[PDB]
């Protein structure tokens, strides 16, 4: 009876939806995962203009830099990010994440609002019509791409962040069978750049990619400045 | 017959029924198309005059009349009856002898063991041993094995299954049985485990070469001890065991892990003996758990050569005899100066091939194996590692668990031991395992096997703490003395062909690759008890082939009992105090007649009385015997002659022996005979021809011979010349021109007109090229090489840490560079001298009393000339050898002529007219 599946598609359930709060408040945010992920689970603060930031990994670890109302709990299945006392700059949609199994998946993205060194520059931005196909570049500064694969994320306007696929150190790829073979990531060593190239463009995929980078033992942590790519008829 | 002529089943050849001009074409086209296989020629088996009609034996038997005995000897005398218009010849008889034989104690037809061949030859017996306590007190200790997993243990012995509901425990008599044991090669847990084990009062053996007879049909060797109501009864105990920790606890929990069924038994040794003995203390010890077991050497034992010596020859005191009964005369006439022997075995040489075996004259001949006699080292071919490897084909592991990655990270990973053991046996690297090196060991074997152990006594030394006898000549002495294998190494003249210098002066016959004296052996069996039945010949030159007509004869004939005579070892020791004996049960007399036609037979008797028509008949070897003494470390040898007539001479013939090898015949039994190998004198095992150095031959006083500036030396005969300033010496080896053009030409005349290979018909199994075997090597050169160093076996290490130090014994010492011998190849090669020599085995060395050498008829041309035909001379020979630390003899045969003259003038008469000339009676 209960074993938990493997090679299924692990997903964040995070609650609430939205919130309101003032200044100086506690909040609280939950994160519920389909199966045990042990204490692969992270969260992360994305604001519209900037790219994601890693707050919290493996469940209660703080990401270098934060501040200390940051903090993280849970395990296995259930997850919670609690912000002791808010602050003006902490306004923001937050993400839940897990990298325990691929693909690797977020939460849909909580709201909060109001009540009244390593580098990765990407290609400008770009359109096309649908039926088409893009190719977008990630030129890579600070390590070496035989030690580290390199992430493909998109965030779609009203969506979550969806996970496209990796190209590992030894350049095995591996994809989100969501997007049925439509991603196929490359990269050059000599030119130390990553491309990745999306097919049979529909008008759903306007949205932002991201270029990102995992650390040897810690989450998803260095992004792009991304690129935004959008599709009209 | 009509159709048989037709059919050509009769008449006559294919010659004269066909057509004379097809017969004329056939011969014309015979040499490119042949037409004979297709007519056929008849052939017709004479009807009349052959054979005769009325009843008549093919074979007669005769038991003798009258036989006497006394320890040495015994006697037979048959009336030999030839019936009228009968015809024997004497070819066809024969003794048939029938008796008991005891090879003895020192009988071994195998090298190696019969018992636990397989066994490391330190490995103990699984044994136990009293031993001084010490925190007089004393405690047990064992040491043993438990091969046999049981049900569970208790105090009725090991469980070994169950009847129904009942548990069966192990019968102590026989069970659990030794060669019993796990069958998979991988551990197991084994809570329930036994086996058997030598009790403290059986003496320690090692495990190689142990025999304990068995006492019950089941294979049990535990002794049987009579009770008092006189039954025998089983003494095996039984011994429990557990681990020491088990045996810590306080004791409700204490059960036995292990069971041993001790017992006594007759251990014994018959074919081993011990190579390493750490203490003279007797009684079992530790410390005797370390002693090591040798195989016996290896010693066949049998009749001889064409049963050599079982007959009386040549001795005056025992002579045969062959008379006719009216007669009172003797037809035999026998002299110490003949060798009725060895003329057999050259007469044998000449008519057949010796290299096939006869069983029924015991015909096998005297051999050894030439790549033993000269050492011919290609080292070996080890260029690739032998390897042995666990049973399991990995050896040693870890025990690892399954993980399995974060597919989402980088390098995540995480515990699976959901589905997977956490247990996994997994070794890391290569599998373990352990060199060897199959072909040096095998070499190293052979080396040691046949001809370490046979070289000369003062190269062995006594073993430390066991008995060994003062007795030289017994297979005691032989068996237990020690040779240290570096003598004869790998290495020994690493790619030479040489035979070793102390081996030239062994007789390489008494070996136990001597492949005759081997089936001579195996014809009689492999026990040393043995019932034997035999059949001997007549050897003697006058009777052997003569052609006996009607009327009765005495044939009376001497037999030896001598061990040392009628028995041949190839180790040669004293069998008459190495507990051999032999029984002569019975003897008969077999003769086969032709079942000649009467009238026939009649006619040919009347021809066959007649002076005209006497049968003649003459040695082979045809010549007088004369064995000179050469006293010890000796190489002058000079003898003279007398003034004596020399007509009809036909040469010298020499070589040498050992007075030790070599009995003094005529005697009758010879009381300081302690030798049991070959006898060259008798069977013509020569071996020591290579001794000899130079001959001087002086007719008269001061008559050089041959003279007349023949030779490239004149005066005397050279064999070997050490270092020829003038560079006379030939072949590759030290013989000198002279020598070796006297000895192909006395061979087979081919000294004049070229030196080439005679035919292989001529050139015999005791011919002379065919055992010429010349040598070289090189050798470092102790005054030159500026680093020499004198280094005795005593500090030579080679293979250091895989041998034993000066004996067969076990791996010792460490791994270090080899001291020895010195490189005679490549760029470091040692300044070096060349030693040059060759053998010559089997053979004789022949000088013909002949101009030219050759051979133009058997009266040379020397025995008719004037000077030596009418007129007396004195000989003075003088033989230069090579001096040997033991007497020697010289052995010249003086060749002439040994001619019988036999004649029948009446039914049962018979007279003989013997002349040997020159050396007359």
């Amino acid at each position: 009876d209960y074993k938990d599946d493997d090679d299924k598609d692990i997903v964040m359930t995070q609650s609430p939806s939205s919130l309101s709060a003032s200044v100086g408040d506690r909040v609280t945010i939950t994160c519920k995962a389909s199966q045990s992920v042990t204490n692969d689970a992270a969260w992360y603060q994305k604001k519209p203009g900037k790219a994601p930031k890693l707050l919290i990994y493996q469940a209660s670890t703080r990401y270098t830099g934060v501040p200390s109302r940051f903090s993280g709990s849970g395990y296995g299945t259930d997850f919670t990010l609690t912000i002791s006392s808010l602050q003006p700059e902490d306004f923001a949609t937050y993400f839940c994440h897990q990298d325990y199994s691929s693909p690797l998946t977020f939460g849909q993205g909580t709201k909060v609002e109001i009540k009244r060194q390593v580098q990765l520059v990407q290609s400008g931005a770009e359109d096309k019509k649908p039926g088409a196909s893009v190719k977008v570049s990630c030129k890579v500064s600070g390590f070496s791409l035989g030690r580290y694969g390199v992430h493909w994320v998109r965030q779609a306007p009203g969506q979550g962040l969806e996970w496209m696929g990796v190209i590992w150190r030894g350049g095995t790829t591996d994809y989100n069978a969501k997007f049925q073979g439509r991603v196929t990531i490359t990269k050059d060593d000599s030119k130390s750049t990553v491309y990745m190239e999306l097919s049979s463009l529909r008008s759903e995929d306007t949205a932002v990619y991201y270029c990102a980078r995992q650390g040897s033992n810690f989450p998803l942590a260095y992004w792009g400045q991304g690129t935004l790519v959008t599709v009209s008829s | 017959m009509p159709q048989w002529s037709y059919m050509h089943i009769s008449g006559q050849d294919a010659s004269e029924y066909l057509s004379p001009g097809l017969v004329q074409f056939a011969r014309a086209t015979e040499t490119y198309f042949s037409l004979n296989n297709k007519f056929r020629n008849p052939t017709v088996a004479p009807t009349h005059d052959v054979t005769t009609d009325r009843s008549q034996r093919l074979t007669l038997r005769f038991i003798p009349v009258d036989r006497e005995d006394t320890a040495y000897s015994y006697k037979a005398r048959f009336t030999l009856a030839v019936g009228d218009n009968r015809v024997l010849d004497m070819a066809s008889t024969y003794f048939d002898i029938r008796g008991v034989l005891d090879r003895g104690p020192t009988f071994k037809p195998y090298s190696g063991t019969a018992y636990n061949a397989l066994a490391p030859k330190g490995a103990p017996n699984p044994c136990e041993w009293d031993e001084a306590a010490t925190a007089e007190q004393q405690k047990t200790h064992v040491f043993g094995q438990a091969p046999y997993s049981g049900i569970n243990i208790t105090k009725e012995g090991i469980q070994i299954g169950v009847e129904g509901q009942t548990p069966k425990y192990a019968d102590k008599t026989f069970q659990p049985e030794p060669q019993i044991g796990e069958s998979q090669w991988y551990e197991t847990e084994i809570n329930h485990a036994a086996g058997r084990v030598l009790k403290k009062t059986t003496p320690m053996k090692p495990c190689y070469g142990s025999y304990a007879k068995p006492t019950n049909e089941n294979g049990g060797q535990g002794i049987l001890v009579k009770q008092q109501n006189g039954k025998l009864e089983s003494q095996v105990e039984m011994q429990f065991f557990s681990t020491t920790e088990a045996a810590a606890g306080n004791g409700d929990n204490l059960t036995p892990k292990v069971v041993l069924y001790s017992e006594d038994v007759d251990i014994e040794t018959p074919d081993t003996h011990i190579s390493y003995m750490p203490t003279i203390k007797e009684g079992n010890s530790r410390e005797l758990m370390g002693q090591q077991s040798m195989p016996n050497r290896p010693n066949y034992i049998a009749f001889r050569d064409n049963f050599i010596g079982l007959m009386y020859y040549n001795s005056t005191g025992n002579m045969g005899v062959l008379a006719g009964q009216a007669s009172q005369l003797n037809a035999v006439v026998d002299l110490q100066d003949r060798n009725t022997e060895l003329s057999y075995q050259l007469l044998l040489d000449s008519i057949g091939d010796r290299t096939r075996y006869f069983s029924m004259w015991n015909q096998a001949v005297d051999s050894y194996d030439p790549d033993v006699r000269i050492i011919e080292n290609h080292g070996t071919e080890d260029e690739l590692p032998n390897y042995c490897f666990p049973l399991g084909g990995v050896g040693n592991n870890s025990t690892y668990t399954k993980v399995k990655p974060k597919t989402g990270q980088e390098n995540g990973w995480e515990k699976d031991a959901t589905e997977f053991s956490d247990k996994n046996e997994i070794r890391v690297g290569n599998n373990f395992a352990m060199e060897i090196n199959l072909n040096a060991n095998l070499w190293r074997n052979f080396l040691y096997s046949n001809i370490a152990l046979y070289l000369p006594d003062k190269l062995k030394y006594s073993p430390s703490n066991v008995k060994i006898s003062d007795n030289p000549n017994t297979y005691d002495y032989m068996n237990k003395r020690v040779v240290a294998p570096g003598l004869v190494d790998c290495y020994i003249n690493l790619g030479a062909r040489w035979s070793l210098d102390y081996m030239d002066n062994v007789n390489p016959f008494n070996h136990h690759r001597n492949a005759g004296l081997r089936y001579r052996s195996m014809l009689l069996g492999n026990g040393r008890y043995v019932p034997f039945h035999i059949q001997v010949p007549q050897k003697f030159f006058a009777i052997k082939n003569l052609l006996l007509l009607p009327g009765s004869y005495t044939y009376e004939w001497n037999f030896r009992k001598d061990v040392n005579m009628v028995l041949q070892s190839s180790l040669g020791n004293d069998l008459r105090v190495d507990g051999a004996s032999i029984k002569f049960d019975s003897i008969c007399l077999y003769a086969t007649f032709f079942p000649m036609a009467h009238n026939t037979a009649s006619t040919l008797e009347a021809m066959l009385r007649n002076d005209t028509n006497d049968q003649s008949f003459n040695d082979y070897l045809s010549a007088a015997n004369m064995l000179y003494p050469i006293p010890a470390n000796a190489t002058n040898v000079p003898i003279s002659i007398p003034s004596r007539n020399w007509a009809a001479f036909r040469g010298w013939a020499f070589t040498r022996l050992k007075t030790k090898e070599t009995p003094s015949l005529g005697s009758g039994y010879d009381p300081y005979y302690t030798y049991s190998g070959s006898i060259p004198y008798l069977d013509g095992t020569f071996y020591l021809n290579h001794t000899f150095k130079k001959v001087a031959i002086t007719f008269d006083s001061s008559v050089s011979w041959p003279g007349n500036d023949r030779l490239l030396t004149p005066n005397e005969f050279e064999i070997k010349r050490s270092v020829d300033g003038e560079g006379y010496n030939v072949a590759q080896c030290n013989m000198t021109k002279d020598w070796f053009l006297v000895q192909m030409l006395a061979n087979y005349n081919i000294g004049y007109q070229g030196f080439y290979i005679p035919e292989s018909y001529k050139d015999r199994m005791y011919s002379f090229f065919r055992n010429f075997q010349p040598m070289s090597r090189q050798v470092v050169d102790d005054t030159k090489y500026k680093d020499y160093q004198q280094v005795g076996i005593l500090h030579q290490h080679n293979n250091s840490g895989f041998v034993g130090y000066l004996a067969p014994t076990m791996r010792e010492g460490q791994a270090y560079p080899a001291n020895f011998p010195y490189p005679l190849i490549g760029k470091t090669a040692v300044d070096s001298i060349t030693q040059k020599k060759f053998l010559c085995d089997r053979t004789l060395w022949r000088i013909p009393f002949s101009s030219n050498f050759m051979s133009m008829g058997a009266l040379t041309d020397l025995g008719q000339n004037l000077l030596y035909a009418n007129s007396a001379h004195a000989l003075d020979m003088t033989f230069e050898v090579d001096p040997m630390d033991e007497p020697t003899l010289l052995y010249v045969l003086f060749e002439v002529f040994d001619v019988v003259r036999v004649h029948r003038p009446h039914r049962g008469v018979i007279e003989t007219v013997y002349l040997r000339t020159p050396f007359s009676a």
